[PDB]
C-alpha cells in the first residue's frame, strides 16, 4: 500500500539521506540497533512505506546507495545509524569519481547500471502498490549528474506508470564548486526535463542564506546544512504516513502543480524557523506559519519569485489546527497580492492538512510553488555555459569518453526551448 | 393541556438545558486540557 | 418495515456518516458497541442476540479514513465487509476515479449493496453522500449512480452533496471535477441537497460563538439536518410526510428539482437561557439570507417550492400563524403560479444533543427545504471559473491520458448551458 | 400587549440608561440577573424559566462604554445581541459618523431593532436618546431617525436629548453639530423632549445639598422623570394618559413641536420631613425657573402648551384649586388662542427611590411638560455662535474631508432661521 523506494547517488545524495534517514527514524521512533522502542501506536500503521521487516522485530530501511569510490560509503557505514541499512544494497564500483558527466555516463556508467537495477528490482518486488521512487542526487560534478540520469531514464523504460520525484541541487551562481559545471548541468537538465515527472531544485547559495539570517548559526556545516532538507523531504510523505483533515499524495499533488508536462520544475519552502535563542518572542500559529512560508527569505532556491508570475502552488500542514483558519489564510494572500500570480488560474493554493505534527513543533507546515523564477537559474548557467563553450577546445576532455560536440549544442537547444516556453506562458 | 406544555418544556428544553451545561462545563475542562497539553509540549521544546 | 438505506463515498462522505452516527446511536439509544444497555428498524439491522448493525456502507479509494473507524471506538457496532477500502486516491481526478480506478472496484461494492438491499424488505429511497473537488467523490461517484439507475429502477434516490464554495477553494481542478460530476447528477439524480463550508462556517462562526471551527463542527450540524429529515418516518406526529411527499411537493419540473436547505435554530448555550423562542421566532429565523447554507442571496431569485418540517412541541396552529405572516413579507418573492408553495410537516420527537456538543437546548426545532431561482447565481460562477481553464486547456493532459476523451468537456459544457438557461426560462413570468 | 423600546446612541445615551435600568428594575422589583426572589411588557420582554430581559438596544461607535456594561454588575439582565459596539467612534464629527463610520453599523442595529419589535406585538412608540454636542450621538441618531421614518411610518418616535448649555461647553466643534442635528431632528421627530447639562448642574445642588455632583447624579435625576413620564402606562391611575394623548394636546403644529421639562419637588433626605410638601406645594413650585431644566426664562417667553402628571396621594379637589391658583398667577402669560392650554394626569404609584441615591422619600411628587416660546432665546445663542465660526471658516475642512458636501452649511443655517421666524410668528399676537 504506497510503498516508497529511495535511492541515494554519489558524494552528496548519500549525506543528504544519511541526515534524511535519521530524521524519518526518529520520527517513527526505531533505535539505532534497528529495533522499535517508540512511545506512540500511531507510528506503527504505515511503516511498511518506508521500512521492510526483518525476522525479531528488526526493521530495515527500503534504502539504495550508490557511489563510484570507496570512501563515501566508508562514512556511511561508520556513521551512527550506518548498521540499520541492508550491507548487499552497498552498491559500488573501484575508481575514483572523475568529476565528469561523460565519464560518469558512458564508462562507468554502464557498468555499474545493471547492478544497480537488479538490486532495485529486489525491492521492487518487496512491495505490492510501490506508489514512486525518490531519488537523492547533485548536478555538479558528475557522478550523481551523470549516473542519476541514466538510472531515471532505465527506471521510466522499466516503470512507466510510478511517479518518479528527485531532489536535485543545482550549481550556485557565485559559490560553484569546479572550473566545469556549467557543462555537467546543461546536459543533466536535458533528461530531467522528459524523464521525471516532479523536480525539486534546491541552492547552496540559499541554505548558507537561510541559516545565516534565521538560524544564527556562527559556524554552519553540511550537517545542519542538510538538516532543514531532511524536514522538507519528511513533510512532503507525511499525508501517506499519519491521518490528517485532508490527505493529499504525490499524484495528487503533481496533477495539481502541473499545467502543462514540462512546466513541472518547482520551489519549496520550509517553516518554522527560528534562531535557538529568539523562540521565546514567538506566539507561533497558523497566520505566523503562512508569513514565513511566502516570505521571499525562506525560499532555498536562489531565484525571487516577485521578480516573476507564480503558478499554481500548494502548501502542507502539519498538526491541529483550524480548517477555517487555513482556508482564510490562503484567502486573503491569493487576493492580497494578486500581481504575483497569473489571472487566468484562480484558486492557485492548495490547502492540505495531516494530523502528527513533527516532533517538538506545536505546528509546522510546508510549501511547494510553481513560477517562471526558474528562468533566472537557467540564465545563469546558459551565460556561463555560452562564455565557457565559446572556447571548443575545452569539451576535449568529454571528447576522450566518446561526447562529441554536438551534443552540447543540441542540449543548450533544448534547455533554451524551456527558457522560451516559460517565457511565453509569463501573459 | 397547556400545563403539559409546560412539563414537555421543563422535559425537553430544561432537564437536557442542566445536561449541556454540563458539557459547556465539560467544555471548561477541556480548554484547561488543552492549556495543560500545550504548556506540557512547550518545556519539552524548551528541553530540547 | 421501513428502511432506510445510506451509501458514503470519499473523504468528505465518510467523515459526516462518522457524525450522524454518533447522533443516531444516542438518539436511538444504544452503546458504541451496537448493544442496548421501535423506530431502529428504520435504521438498523438487528442480527441476533440484542447487538444491533447500521445499514451503511463505507467506500473510498483512500484507506486511511477507512481504517481510523476500523480502529475506532465503533469498529465494532460496524460489521467488517461493510467498510470498502482502495489503494490510492483519485489524484482529485474525474478521469481517474470514473475509468481507471473506480471500474476494478465498482462491482465489489455493488454486489455488497445489493447484498444489503434483500434484507430492508420494506426499503425506499437510498443517501449517497459526495464532495464534489474530491475526485473519489465525483468519479465513483458519478460510475455508482449510473449502475444504481438501472439496478433499481423505481426508487427514491436522494443525495446531499457539498457544492464548491464561492471563494474558498482547496483543490484547484476542482471547476473540472465539479461541472462533469453536474452533468451525471441532472440525468440520474432524482433530488440532490446542497451545500457549501464557506456559509457553513459563517453561520458557526455567528451563529455559534466557537472559536475557531473544525471539520467536526460542521459535520454535527449536517448531521443534524438530515436527522430531521429522516425524523417523519422515525417517531410518530400530526403530519408524517414520506420521501414520495417530498419528491412530488419541491420539484415543479424534472431538471429543475435542485433544492436549496436551512436549519433553526442554530443557537448556543449560554444564548438559550436569555431568549425564549417561540414557533414564530424560529419561523422569522429560517428566511433570512444569513442562516442559508449556500452563499447565495435569495433577494436575487424567487421561491416557487417550500416545504417545512418541525420537531417537538409544535402545535399546528402556530405554524398556520407563522406561514400567514410570513406571506405578509414583501422581501419574499415567490412565483404567481404557485400561490400555496408551502408544505408543514409536524413531529413530536424533540431533537437530541450531543456529549460535548455545539448545538443548544431548543425543545422545538425547524428544518427547512426549498428550492429557488437563487441557485443559478453560483452556476455561473462556476461556469465562469471553468471557462477560464478550458480557454487556455491549462489541465487537459491529466486527464485525457486517463482514458477520458476531450469531446467530454464541450458537452458538459453545453449541458450546464442548457441548465441555466432551463433555470432562466422557468423564473420568467406571463 | 403595549410595548416601549428604548435605543441609546453615545456615550451620552448609553450611561443615561444605565441609571435608568437600576432605577426601572428597581421600581418593578426584579433582580439583576432577571429573575424574581403586571405590566412587564412596558420595558421587559419574557423569557423562559424566570428570566426577563429590556427591550432595550445599546448602540455605540466605541466599545468603551458598552464593554462596561458587558463586565458591570448588570451583564446577566441584558442579552449580548443587545449591546452593539462599533471600532472607532465620530471624532466629535457629525460628517463622519453620518457618512463614514455610521453606515458601515446601521444595516446591523436596524436589523436588530426591527426583530425585537416582533415580541413587541403592542407597540406603541419609541424613546431614542442622543448627545447633541458629540459625534456619534447626533450624527449616528441622524441617520437612525431618517431610516425609521420609512421603516415604521406612522409611530410615535418620542426623543430625550440633551442640549448643548448656553455657557459651560467642552466641544469647540459642538455648534457644528448641534445645526445640523436639529435639521435633521426638526423634520421626522413627532415629539422631542430637551434638557441642558447646566441647568442640571445647577439644581443639583440647590435642590439638594451636594457640593459636587457627577455624570452619576445628573442620570438619576433624569431617570425619574422618564419613570413617571411612563408610570401611567405601567400603573392604575385616576387619568390614563397615552403617548398619542401627549402628542396631540402638546403640540399645536408641526415644526413647534420642541416642549420644555422640569420636575418637583427634588428635596434632600433630610429636608423632606420639615415641609408638608402638599399638593399646592409641588405644582407652585413647577413653575419657578430654578425648577426649570432648560437655562430659559418663562418671563421673557409665553405659555401655549402645558400637561400635569401627578403620582402620589394627589386628590382631584385639590387639582382643581391648585390649577384655578396658577392661573390667578400674573407672572405667567398664556396665549389667548389657547384659553385652557392644560392635561392633567392622575397615577397611583408613588415614586420609589434606589438605595444610596440623592433624593428623599417623597409621599407625592408631579412632572410637567410644557411647550413655550422662551426657547427661541435658546436657538439664537447657537445662530450666533454658529455664524461667529463659519465666518473664517473655522472648522469647515475636517467635516468636507468626510464626504459631506459644503452646500448643506447654508440649508441648515436657513432651516435654522426659518424655524426662527416660526417661533416669532407663533408667538405673535392678534
Ligand atoms: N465539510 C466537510 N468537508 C469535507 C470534509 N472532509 C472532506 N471534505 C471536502 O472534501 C473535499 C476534497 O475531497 P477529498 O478530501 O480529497 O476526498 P476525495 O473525494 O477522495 O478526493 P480525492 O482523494 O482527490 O479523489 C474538500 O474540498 C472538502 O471540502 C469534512 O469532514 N467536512
Ligand atoms: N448629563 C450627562 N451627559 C453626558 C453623560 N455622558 C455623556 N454626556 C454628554 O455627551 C456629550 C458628548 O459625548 P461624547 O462621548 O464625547 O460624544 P458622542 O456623542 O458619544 O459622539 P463621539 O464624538 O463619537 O464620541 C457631552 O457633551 C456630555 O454632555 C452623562 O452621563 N450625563
Ligand atoms: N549541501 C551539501 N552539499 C554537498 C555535500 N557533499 C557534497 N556537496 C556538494 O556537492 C557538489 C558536488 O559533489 P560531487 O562529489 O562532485 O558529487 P557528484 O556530482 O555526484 O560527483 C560539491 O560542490 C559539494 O559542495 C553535503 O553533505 N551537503
Ligand atoms: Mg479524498
Ligand atoms: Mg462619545
Amino acid at each position: 500500500v504506497r510503498e516508497i523506494v529511495h535511492i541515494q547517488a554519489g558524494q552528496c545524495g548519500n549525506q543528504i539521506g544519511a541526515k534524511f534517514w535519521e530524521v524519518i527514524s526518529d520520527e517513527h521512533g526505531i533505535d539505532p540497533t534497528g529495533s522499535y522502542h517508540g512511545d506512540s501506536d500511531l507510528q506503527l500503521e504505515r511503516i511498511n512505506v518506508y521500512y521492510n521487516e526483518a525476522t525479531g522485530g528488526k526493521y530495515v530501511p527500503r534504502a539504495i546507495l550508490v557511489d563510484l569510490e570507496p570512501g563515501t560509503m566508508d562514512s556511511v557505514r561508520a556513521g551512527q545509524f550506518g548498521q540499520l541499512f541492508r550491507p548487499d544494497n552497498f552498491v559500488f564500483g573501484q575508481s575514483g569519481a572523475g568529476n565528469n558527466w561523460a565519464k560518469g555516463y558512458y564508462t562507468e556508467g554502464q557498468e555499474l547500471c545493471e547492478s544497480i537495477l537488479d538490486v532495485i528490482r529486489k525491492e521492487a518486488e518487496s512491495c505490492d502498490c510501490l506508489q514512486g521512487f525518490q531519488l537523492v542526487h547533485s548536478l555538479g560534478g558528475g557522478t550523481g549528474a551523470g549516473l542519476g540520469t541514466l538510472l531515471l531514464n532505465k527506471l521510466r523504460e522499466e516503470y512507466p506508470d510510478r511517479i518518479l520525484s528527485t531532489y536535485s541541487i543545482v550549481p550556485s551562481p557565485k559559490v560553484s564548486d569546479t572550473v566545469v559545471e556549467p557543462y555537467n548541468c546543461t546536459l543533466s537538465v536535458h533528461q530531467l526535463v522528459e524523464s521525471a515527472d516532479e523536480v525539486f531544485c534546491i541552492d547552496n547559495e540559499a541554505l548558507y542564506d537561510i541559516c545565516f539570517r534565521t538560524l544564527k548559526l556562527t559556524t554552519p556545516t553540511y550537517g545542519d546544512l542538510n538538516h532543514l532538507v531532511s524536514m522538507v523531504m519528511s513533510g512532503t510523505t507525511c499525508a501517506l504516513r499519519f491521518p490528517g483533515q485532508l490527505n493529499s499524495d504525490l499524484r495528487k499533488l503533481a496533477v495539481n502543480l502541473v499545467p502543462f508536462p514540462r512546466l513541472h520544475f518547482f520551489i519549496v519552502g520550509f517553516a518554522p524557523l527560528t534562531s535557538r535563542g529568539s523562540q521565546q518572542y514567538r506566539a507561533l500559529t497558523v497566520p505566523e506559519l503562512t508569513s514565513q512560508l511566502f516570505d521571499n527569505k525562506n525560499m532555498m532556491a536562489a531565484c525571487d519569485p516577485r521578480r516573476g508570475v507564480y503558478l499554481t502552488a500548494s502548501a502542507h500542514f502539519r498538526g491541529r489546527m483550524s480548517s477555517k483558519e487555513v482556508d482564510e489564510q490562503m484567502l486573503n494572500i491569493q487576493a492580497r497580492n494578486t500581481s504575483y500570480f497569473v489571472e487566468w488560474i484562480p484558486s492557485n493554493v492548495k490547502s492540505a492538512i495531516c494530523d502528527i505534527p513533527p516532533r517538538g513543533l506545536k505546528m509546522a507546515a510546508t510549501f511547494i510553488g510553481n513560477t517562471t523564477a526558474f528562468r533566472e537559474l537557467f540564465t545563469r548557467v546558459d551565460s556561463q555555459f555560452q562564455k565557457m563553450y565559446a572556447r571548443r577546445a575545452f569539451i576535449h576532455w568529454y571528447v576522450n569518453e566518446g561526447l562529441e560536440t554536438v551534443e552540447f549544442d543540441e542540449a543548450r537547444s533544448n534547455m533554451t526551448d524551456l527558457i522560451q516556453e516559460y517565457e511565453m506562458y509569463e501573459t | 393541556d397547556e400545563v403539559k406544555k409546560i412539563n414537555s418544556e421543563m422535559v425537553a428544553a430544561k432537564a437536557r438545558t442542566f445536561r449541556d451545561q454540563q458539557l459547556e462545563i465539560h467544555r471548561q475542562m477541556k480548554e484547561d486540557e488543552k492549556a495543560e497539553e500545550r504548556s506540557i509540549a512547550d518545556m519539552l521544546e524548551e528541553n530540547r | 418495515m421501513r428502511e432506510v438505506i445510506s451509501i458514503h463515498v470519499g473523504q468528505a462522505g465518510v467523515q459526516i456518516g462518522n457524525g450522524c452516527w454518533e447522533l443516531y446511536c444516542l438518539e436511538h439509544g444504544i452503546q458504541p458497541d451496537g448493544q442496548l444497555p421501535d423506530a431502529f428498524n428504520t435504521f438498523f439491522s438487528e442480527t441476533g442476540a440484542g447487538k444491533h448493525v447500521p445499514r451503511a456502507v463505507f467506500v473510498d479509494l483512500e484507506p486511511t479514513v477507512v481504517d481510523e473507524v476500523r480502529t475506532g471506538t465503533y469498529r465494532q457496532l460496524f460489521h467488517p465487509e461493510q467498510l470498502i477500502s482502495g489503494k490510492e486516491d483519485a489524484a482529485n481526478n474525474y478521469a481517474r476515479g470514473h475509468y481507471t480506478v473506480g471500474k476494478e472496484i465498482i462491482d465489489l461494492t455493488l454486489d455488497r449493496i445489493r447484498k444489503l438491499a434483500d434484507q430492508c424488505t420494506g426499503l425506499q429511497g437510498f443517501l449517497i453522500f459526495h464532495s464534489f473537488g474530491g475526485g473519489t467523490g465525483a468519479g465513483f461517484g458519478s460510475l455508482l449512480l449510473e449502475r444504481l439507475s438501472v439496478d433499481y429502477g423505481k426508487k427514491s434516490k436522494l443525495e446531499f452533496t457539498v457544492y464548491p464554495s464561492p471563494q474558498v477553494s482547496t483543490a484547484i481542478v476542482e471547476p473540472y471535477n465539479s461541472i462533469l460530476a453536474t452533468h451525471s447528477m441532472i440525468d440520474h439524480s432524482d433530488c440532490a441537497f446542497m451545500v457549501d463550508n464557506e456559509a457553513l462556517y459563517d453561520l458557526c462562526r455567528r451563529a455559534l460563538d466557537i472559536e475557531r471551527p473544525t471539520y467536526t463542527n460542521l459535520n454535527r450540524l449536517i448531521g443534524q439536518v438530515v436527522s430531521s429529515l429522516t425524523a417523519s418516518l422515525r417517531f410518530d406526529g400530526a403530519l408524517n410526510v414520506d420521501f414520495t411527499e417530498f419528491q412530488t411537493n419541491l420539484v415543479p419540473y424534472a431538471r429543475i428539482h435542485f433544492p436549496i436547505c436551512s436549519y433553526a435554530p442554530v443557537i448556543s448555550a449560554e444564548k438559550a437561557y436569555h431568549e425564549q423562542l417561540s414557533v414564530a421566532e424560529i419561523t422569522n429565523s429560517l428566511f433570512e439570507p444569513a442562516n442559508m447554507m449556500v452563499k447565495c442571496d435569495p433577494r436575487h431569485g424567487k421561491y416557487m417550492a417550500c416545504t417545512l418540517l418541525y420537531r417537538g412541541d409544535v402545535v399546528p396552529k402556530d405554524v398556520s400563524a407563522a406561514v400567514a405572516t410570513i406571506k405578509t413579507k414583501r422581501t419574499i418573492q415567490f412565483v404567481d403560479w404557485c400561490p400555496t408553495g408551502f408544505k408543514m410537516g409536524i413531529n413530536y420527537q424533540p431533537p437530541t444533543v450531543v456529549p460535548g456538543g455545539d448545538l443548544a437546548k431548543v425543545q422545538r426545532a425547524v428544518c427547512m427545504l426549498a428550492n429557488t431561482t437563487a441557485i443559478a447565481e453560483a452556476w455561473s460562477r462556476l461556469d465562469h471559473k471553468f471557462d477560464l481553464m478550458y480557454a487556455k486547456r491549462a489541465f487537459v493532459h491529466w486527464y485525457v491520458g486517463e482514458g477520458m476523451e476531450e469531446a467530454e468537456f464541450p458537452e458538459a459544457r453545453e449541458d450546464l448551458a442548457l441548465l441555466e438557461k432551463d433555470y432562466d426560462e422557468v423564473a420568467a413570468e406571463s
